[PDB]
């Protein structure tokens, strides 16, 4: 495994490699793993995503850009300007995070109020979904 | 407002029912300070979901 | 604490967040968020509604992706009336009309009154004129 | 007679002072100093008590 | 399709209360400084 | 009231009948214990009589 | 056929199958209507346990 | 209201009902039956969460069609 | 007694551990009323009037 | 308690609620009629004293 490593204020992050028999995470939640659809087929996108301890759900990236990330591990985009942001709330500072990590979450639309403002009698079929199996 | 009242209070009388008043307020007060106490402390709380 | 515990889940598969109103569904050991009532129904077999669950419960339980259809309808309530009545009407502006469908009963108050006798009306469709009475056209 | 009809101008005097259309803002000080005005002429003049 | 907001309502105007508390904290202070001084 | 209350949330339900005797005349010596300690006497000095 | 309309005006389909109709909680006797009259209502998606058994990512926009 | 827990509508736009648990947002005198909190939140311009209303006094007030971002 | 032995014996133990708190301080209540207390009308004597 | 267990034997199970009425109330009775058979007192001789 290859880790990213920040602390607030810090003008550099610390890059090392990890490596050993299962993937780092203890076997008391092993369990939790959760399993992405991943319609994608190309080698872009992630096949597994796990939030452990003391996780990050707000966050920007290197002009900066800001993204919500949901417990389901999909990501949206959020509006930089204070309509979005004293809407959905997320007045606090975002936290950091690598674009090599994470543009392999899949992504939604942007929320944005000038496109939710829409009205619908009935909505779009998804092409290509994935089994539920019991 | 406590000079106002530590220069007037000396030379003025009062009724029985109004000292026997002020003599209640501190009972009160030192009433509630335990069960507020344990709130702030959110013992009720961790017995409840033990 | 001995009347209501903490340990007692999964009285059934259809739960809510008590705190912020969202919708999971209950399959193997998982819980699967659901788009709507009428698709976690059809995904569990039962038909029941959600049950309220504390929020710190449901962040110690496997997640999954979303499920269900989407768009589909959020409340049943099945209701059977004494007889079934329906209408279709057309409201002409003054070169312009619109379309109404009436469901139930209607209200025949006012000036309305129904096309009896020798009473009859004349429109225009398709460039011919059509006379209607008897019920017909 | 002259001192209780001296109340009723300085009164809506007051009561005239807030801009725009009439309503709530205006009968708040307007009552106010109705009432202290009559409040202070029955102590220093000590009659017409009624 | 778009969906149709109504057209938001203007603010009450802040001049009239500002002035109307302003008077009763003018009156109230008036006629208590001749209650208290007249004690002495 | 507690003490059968919580037998029931366990789902025991061994009350009712022959069970519900106990609590039932367990409940009517309490009673007697504390009437028994007011009633030590009879005379009255009340402030319809002073 | 059966059909469902919601209070929005929309109208759905139901599959006539002993699971589907008892999934729903829709055992019970429908009433009557005519076609000229229901055909002018929005058709949405249909109701069957197959259709529902199904997982996504995130949904489209079209 | 210990016993039966229930509820009534108030200034506050976002509501769900009390048994159904379906989301509606209010925009005038109309209920909108919306797709999601997030939308729901974007839509009103409120920070808050989703107050419970008697669902016999919900159909009282007149309707609309679906509103909002699909799977937000 | 016999309340806490015929829920044991009817295998509910919800009485095992911190839940015995219940039956023990209703037990000590009793107690300290048959006990203690206080006298009956020939001990006409008590610390309020002594 | 003889007569009531014996019919429980019998499967009958007539009585809760309703029934339980009869045998609950019945043994009140005898209760109070040893009350009035333990009458009078103040006589306060005892081991103590002599």
């Amino acid at each position: 495994c290859w880790w990213w490593e920040r602390t607030a204020g810090e003008n550099r992050a610390r890059v090392r490699v990890v490596s050993g028999p299962t993937i780092p995470v203890a076997a008391t939640e092993m369990n939790k793993v959760v399993s992405l659809v991943k319609a994608d087929t190309s080698g872009r996108q992630a096949d597994q995503v796990y939030f452990g301890p003391d996780h990050a759900n707000f966050v920007a990236v290197t002009s900066e850009s800001l993204w919500w990330v949901t417990d389901a591990g999909a990501r949206f985009g959020v509006e930089d300007s204070k309509e979005a942001r004293d809407a959905l709330g997320l007045t606090l500072t975002p936290s950091l995070a690598p674009w090599v990590a994470l543009r392999l979450l899949p992504q939604g639309p942007t929320l944005s109020r000038a496109d939710a403002l829409v009205e619908h009698d009935t909505l779009p079929m998804d092409m290509t979904p994935a089994e539920l199996v019991v | 407002a406590g000079m106002a009242a530590a220069a007037h209070v000396p030379h003025t009388i009062y009724s029985p029912l109004f000292r026997k008043f002020v003599e209640w307020i501190e009972y009160l007060c030192l009433m509630p300070i335990f069960p507020l106490a344990l709130w702030l402390m959110n013992v009720y709380a961790a017995i409840r979901y033990r | 604490s001995f009347i209501s515990p903490s340990g007692q889940l999964n009285e059934s598969p259809i739960i809510a967040d008590r705190d912020s109103g969202a919708l999971y569904v209950r399959v193997g050991d998982r819980l699967y968020p659901a788009l709507n009532l009428a698709s976690a129904r059809l995904i569990t077999g039962r038909p029941d509604n959600p049950h309220l669950v504390r929020s710190s419960q449901i962040a110690t339980m496997p997640r999954g992706p979303l499920v269900g259809i989407p768009g589909a309808p959020s409340s049943f309530s099945p209701k059977s009336p004494p007889a079934s009545s329906w209408l279709v009407c057309d409201t002409v502006a003054t070169q312009g009309v619109t379309v109404t469908v009436i469901d139930g009963t209607p209200d025949l108050t006012g000036h309305r009154q129904i096309l009896s006798g020798s009473d009859a009306v004349v429109l225009r469709y398709g460039g011919d004129a059509w006379v209607i009475r008897e019920g017909r056209r | 007679i002259m001192l209780m009809s001296a109340i009723m101008p300085v009164t809506v005097a007051a009561a005239a002072a807030p801009p725009g259309p009439v309503g709530s803002p205006q009968a708040v000080l307007g009552f106010g100093v109705l009432t202290v005005a009559a409040a202070l002429a029955l102590r220093f003049t000590g009659r017409r008590l009624g | 399709a778009p969906l149709v907001v109504p057209q938001p309502p203007a603010p009450r105007d802040m001049v009239p209360i500002w002035v109307a508390a302003g008077g009763l904290a003018g009156a109230l202070l008036i006629g208590g400084a001749v209650f208290g001084t007249a004690t002495l | 009231g507690g003490m059968v209350a919580m037998v029931f949330a366990s789902g025991s339900h061994v009350f009712g009948g022959i069970g519900s005797i106990f609590p039932l005349f367990m409940m009517v010596g309490i009673m007697m214990m504390m009437f028994r300690g007011m009633g030590g006497g009879q005379q009255q000095m009340s402030r319809p009589k002073l």
